[PDB]
RNA sequence: CUCUAACUAUAAAAAUCUCUCUUCUC
RNA sequence: ACCCACUCGGCACCUUACGAGAAAUCAAAGUCUUUGGGUUCUGGGGGGAGUAUGGUCGCAAGGCUGAAACUUAAAGGAAUUGACGGAAGGGCACCACCAGGAGUGGAGCCUGCGGCUUAAUUUGACCAACACGGGGAAACUCACCAGGUCCAGACACAAUAAGGAUUGACAGAUUGAGAGCUCUUUCUUGAUUUUGUGGGUGGUGGUGCAUGGCCGUUCUUAGUUGGUGGAGUGAUUUGUCUGCUUAAUUGCGAUAACGAACGAGACCUUAACCUACUAAAUAGGGUUGCUGGCACUUGCCGGUUGACUCUUCUUAGAGGGACUAUCGGUUUCAAGCCGAUGGAAGUUUGAGGCAAUAACAGGUCUGUGAUGCCCUUAGACGUUCUGGGCCGCACGCGCGCUACACUGACGGAGCCAGCGAGUACAACCUUGGCCGAGAGGUCUGGGUAAUCUUGUGAAACUCCGUCGUGCUGGGGAUAGAGCAUUGUAAUUAUUGCUCUUCAACGAGGAAUUCCUAGUAAGCGCAAGUCAUCAGCUUGCGUUGAUUACGUCCCUGCCCUUUGUACACACC
RNA sequence: UUCGGGUCUUGUAAUUGGAAUGAGUACAAUGUAAAUACCUUAACGAGGAACAACUGGAGGGCAAGUCUGGUGCCAGCAGCCG
């Protein structure tokens, strides 16, 4: 297709120049991503799935002005997820901006082992949880090949994550899909927020990619 | 949307299409598609923006 | 809105005037004079020319081609 | 001006004696039947009726107590009924 | 880098309302 | 007794989320899915119901304890956007008011509705229906009614059928008809047709609550919208606002907002002003001719398509001109407001034309050969012809017209416009000359138009007289008779004209309409309807004011704040 | 070069052929106290292989129709919303 993508951000400039090679450099230094094309460049195979389309109305003096809320989940099934939620007039535009936000909000996850480690991680590392609205989602590690014991939306989120086995437990009005998916997103992104004995030793604080490669930014 | 895209591809400074009628429903409704900017008052409405009205027969 | 009822007619019927077809109609117009000369039973019309036969109904003869202008009392 | 509809194979005429609440009516059907009449479809809040109104009502052969009122006549088609005389003429209902 | 001043002052009456609600998918 | 510092304990308070909550919010409502400091009481959808019963306390009132049968898909909490408020703040509007003007509502009539009536009195609208559908219909229109015609039923197939599928008709009965519509008789005509099936057309037939288009209205107000960004879990919100200013979401600005888009403005038409340009026998003027008259001084008022010359007015092109220009006040001194002067013009210069998002179940199938569906499609709801109706009349209502008189009516005389329009394959605008009292008639001549009607010599108005407060010379409705015009046709009076009867009407209750400057109002003319007909509408001009130059009191509109048990939204 | 052989395969057609087999009957024998029945097995036993698979549902919850005809807030459907 037609895509130029003049970079307007220093991170975008560095990515376009090809100086950042892996998204782990973006996640490590907590860099702010504002151009979705960076995420497209780093993860070429981000599949999606429109979880829900919801008509939301505003009562004005003349009729009821209706928009559509799209809940899009993006990921590569290899430990990267994003959850975009958008509201727009036309449904197609809603889905486009929703996937756009979802790509902007990609996040890494820490898959672990239920018991002994034999192959690649199959489940999460520890128990995690999140809460959005009144919906609290609790993800619990499960033994190998136990499947994803979760509601269909959360199940699709985990499948997009790459987590193959996990137990779940949701409390509240899990009816509302946006709240449930946001809570699950909080939990699965919190998986990398839990200090674990295998994560205790300190590191050397490698300099930020925009410090070592500041010259290639700042379009002159 | 294809018509609007082609028109704006032609160099037009704005296109707009109203499709009114029984769009896949018994009750009438009008859909509005637009891009760019369309003026509405003063002979600029006659000097620049050109309009066309047509009827389409369905089953 | 309009509220129309079934029309009711105070007339029995008027029927299409069926043309009175006549089998062997042409031969009655002529007369064979015994294997040779032939004559015509009806009268010839002057305005149209030879051949066209007058119509005799009662005390007059009437034409068919210039029918309107020829009706001459017998 | 609309054509007046006659009864047929079960439906019969009547007169409202007193109108109850909740879409209910007491109707005297002209067989000596002080029956209960239910306001029915096409008749809920589209045409209004009152006390002492000529009425047409369909019976229910599985219960003769209650019966379902179908069509109301506008005090002029009632006059036409009155002259043709399908209903008893021993009753005076005027304005 | 020093600071507490101006002001009023209106109450009459008004009860009730028969429909009908209609899809968002690139 | 204060002042400074500290500490213990108490009622409290401000900021914040880095914690918690469905949120409003909480420094506890935190340390709760990373769930366990001790402990008591209470709740398991709403209603029935804190009811009955049984205890128990009380003099009594009533307290404590306290269900079920049954019924129900919700009841409820917090918040968001609207709508509403006889809630608040700030601004607006003569479809609001104040100060007024002219009125309507009282009377006649004309027209449009309702109702009644009728064979039919065809129908759609009930601020935003009612002189509206261009709806001033005698025929047509037409859609209604009583009747009479025809197929303008393509096409395919079958069927008859060229020893006749069929068509048409003189004359008579019949008919309203000179209709071969139907019959009496017969004659004519040739494969186009006729009778059955499928199908198709036609329909002012139904459904604007199936639709398009258009228009109207919400809403003449200034209001809408999305892209990155911020706040919210969220519906949503900020941008779109505390102020001041504006006709304006118009600007000055302040700012989790920055840039933008539509609307407003800008923009076009029109009305001005152009002794500046270009010019003009289809517009005007001067000088001079050739004349007329009067004056007698060389001058006045005229006529001529004779000449020369000019463009001030009349035209229409390119342009100019006003941008609140200068000055004075007032303004966080900024946006802007007020005043004076110069100006043609200083209300956005006046008046308009387009005119946003969203919407109405607003109207229109009756404008469309726009149209989906339904109905009908042969004695038709198709089409045409004749006649009637759309106009009836015990009655209510809505636009108006003429009036109730002296600022007048009636006679004479004066004599003043601007928009228009106008004939060809038809017959229009009509001058002028003769007739008639008039309407009108006739004979000629111009004009396919700055040329001719036309300077549309219009009315109101002005001057001089008659009338004289008397329903009178006001008012001219209702009728009688006659004369003409258009029309195939005028009765149920088309319309005009002549003579007569001359009715109600004494400035019109409650109530209610429109309008702030060449405006209202008075007065007419042109154009659209038009063969003839306006009391209608759209435009134009004549005479031309009183009273405001403000307000939120009534009716509403815009923004903000607040409350809501409303969202089919205070009907 | 349009093709197009179908070069390589996979379905749809009341076309069309040859196989295999029971569910049934049934010599036997086994079985059983005696018999059924099962396991084995002679001889028969499939062409529309009529030797014929129903029960519910097709708006959502919840997989699957905004196909045709009928009824028009009736008849009825619907566990709830409808
Ligand atoms: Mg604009
Ligand atoms: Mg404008
Ligand atoms: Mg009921
Ligand atoms: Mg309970
Ligand atoms: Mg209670
Ligand atoms: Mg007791
Ligand atoms: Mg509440
Ligand atoms: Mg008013
Ligand atoms: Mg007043
Ligand atoms: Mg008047
Ligand atoms: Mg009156
Ligand atoms: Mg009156
Ligand atoms: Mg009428
Ligand atoms: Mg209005
Ligand atoms: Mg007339
Ligand atoms: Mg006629
Ligand atoms: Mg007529
Ligand atoms: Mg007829
Ligand atoms: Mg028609
Ligand atoms: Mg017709
Ligand atoms: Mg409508
Ligand atoms: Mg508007
Ligand atoms: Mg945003
Ligand atoms: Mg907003
Ligand atoms: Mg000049
Ligand atoms: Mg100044
Ligand atoms: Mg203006
Ligand atoms: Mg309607
Ligand atoms: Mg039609
Ligand atoms: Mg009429
Ligand atoms: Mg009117
Ligand atoms: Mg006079
Ligand atoms: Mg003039
Ligand atoms: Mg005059
Ligand atoms: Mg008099
Ligand atoms: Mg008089
Ligand atoms: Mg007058
Ligand atoms: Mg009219
Ligand atoms: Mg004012
Ligand atoms: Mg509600
Ligand atoms: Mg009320
Ligand atoms: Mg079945
Ligand atoms: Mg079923
Ligand atoms: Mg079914
Ligand atoms: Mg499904
Ligand atoms: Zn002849």
């Amino acid at each position: 297709e037609e895509k130029g993508w003049v970079p307007v951000t220093k991170l975008g400039r560095l990515v376009k120049a090809g100086k950042i090679s892996s998204i782990e450099e973006i996640f490590l230094h907590s860099l702010p991503v504002k151009e979705f094309q960076i995420i497209d460049q780093l993860l070429p195979n981000l599949k999606d799935e429109v979880m829900n389309i919801k008509p939301v109305q505003k009562q004005t003096r003349a009729g009821q002005r209706t928009r559509f809320k799209a809940v899009v989940v993006v990921g590569d099934s290899n430990g990267h997820v994003g959850l975009g939620i958008k509201t727009a007039k036309e449904v197609a535009g809603a889905i486009r901006a929703g996937i756009i936000i979802a790509k902007l909000s990609v996040i890494p996850i820490r898959r672990g082992y239920w018991g002994t480690n034999l192959g690649q991680p199959h489940s999460l590392a520890t128990k995690t949880s999140g809460k959005c609205g009144s919906v609290s989602v609790r993800l619990i590690p499960a033994p190998r090949g136990s499947g994803i014991v979760a509601s269909p939306a959360v199940k699709k989120l985990m499948q997009l994550a790459g987590v193959e086995d996990v137990y779940t437990s949701s409390t509240g009005s899990t009816r509302t899909l946006e709240n449930t998916l946001k809570a699950a997103f909080v939990a699965i992104g919190n998986t990398y927020g839990f200090l674990t004995p295998n994560l205790w030793e300190v590191q050397a604080l490698t300099p930020s990619p925009m410090d070592v490669y500041a010259d290639y930014a700042t379009a002159s | 949307y294809g018509v609007v895209r082609y028109v704006m591809e032609s160099g037009a400074k704005g296109c707009e299409v109203v499709i009114s009628g029984k769009l896949r429903a018994a009750r009438a409704k009008s859909m509005k598609f637009a891009d760019g900017f369309l003026i509405h008052s003063g002979q600029p409405v006659n000097d620049f923006i050109e309009t066309a009205t047509r009827h389409v027969l369905l089953r | 809105g309009k509220k129309r009822k079934k029309k009711v007619y105070t007339t029995p019927k008027k029927i299409r005037h069926k043309h009175k077809k006549v089998k062997l109609a042409v031969l009655n117009y002529y007369k064979v004079d015994d294997e040779g000369k032939v004559a015509k039973l009806r009268k010839e019309c002057p305005n149209c020319g030879p051949g066209i036969f007058l119509a005799n109904h009662g005390d007059r003869f009437y034409c068919g081609k210039c029918h309107s202008t020829f009706a001459t009392q017998k | 001006k609309r054509e007046l509809i006659y009864k047929e194979e079960g439906q019969e005429y009547a007169q409202i004696t007193k109108m109850l609440g909740n879409g209910r009516v007491e109707a005297s059907c002209f067989d000596g039947n002080k029956r209960m009449a239910h306001i029915r479809g096409k008749l809920r809040k589209k045409v209004w009726m009152g006390q002492g109104d000529i009425i047409l009502v369909s019976l229910r052969d599985f219960q003769d107590d209650q019966c379902d009122v179908v069509h109301k006549y506008n005090l002029d088609e009632a006059r036409t009924l009155k002259n043709q005389g399908e209903l008893p003429e021993n009753a005076k209902i005027n304005e």
